[PDB]
């Protein structure tokens, strides 16, 4: 038979879902606006009362570097049995 | 003259009528530390009458700023009563926050409305 699967999470039980969502949004925005106005006014008060960090700007470092050379001990750890075995010429 | 120790400036600020038609407006007023409410009442318009007193340590720097004022409310009875006071005190400062707040968020009583075209009176012969 056809299967209706309500995955709504119980939102069907909220009476006037649109009005409730609008109420929550309006309350949150009212709080945000009140605190925004308070913060801005306080900041202006500090500015007028007390009157009116240097970041280093990166630059390219084109170090035309040769392949890094490992220490001889570290080279011998990678290949110990090769000493004096191959003709460099 | 460099004797800034002997300087001062008493400015009676003209009464500023501030209208608080928003919860955020009341919120900013209560966030002002210099504003104190001595009578718990509901108001939509207040009148701030203040007397700033500046003391200078330098040309641009105030040694001490002290603003004292009486905030008034016109009741529905039309009696005017002091609902609160302004008491701001600060040391080294570059302005008066009370005056700045009242200037930005309030209109002075008897605003001067300026004509678009000035009306010349008399003439250069009579004057």
């Amino acid at each position: 038979e056809p299967v209706m699967a309500d995955l709504n999470g119980g939102l069907q039980f909220i009476d006037n879902l649109k009005d409730f969502t609008s109420k929550l949004r309006t309350d949150l925005l009212e709080t945000a606006d009140i605190r925004r106005a308070v913060s801005i006014e306080s900041a202006i008060e500090q500015k007028v009362v007390n009157g009116d960090k240097v970041m280093v700007e990166p630059r390219a470092n084109m170090k035309f570097d040769f392949p890094t050379l490992k220490s001889y001990d570290e080279i011998k750890q990678i290949a110990p049995e090769l000493e004096g075995m191959l003709d460099l010429e | 003259y460099n004797d800034y120790c002997n300087t001062f400036q008493k400015v009676t600020e003209t009464p500023v009528q501030v209208a608080f038609k928003s919860a955020k407006d009341l919120a900013v007023l209560r966030s002002k530390e210099w504003f104190h409410l001595e009578k718990d009442v509901q108001f939509d318009v207040l009148t701030f009458r203040c007397e700033s007193t500046y003391k200078f340590k330098s040309a641009n720097v105030y040694s001490s700023i002290k603003t004292t004022g009486q905030v008034l409310l016109e009741l529905p009875t039309k009696e005017v009563i002091q609902v609160g006071s302004v008491d701001y005190e600060a040391g080294t400062s570059y302005g008066n926050p009370v005056t700045d707040y009242l200037s930005r968020n309030g209109k002075t009583i008897e605003e001067s409305v300026i004509f678009e075209n000035a009306i010349p009176l008399s003439s250069g012969e009579e004057l």
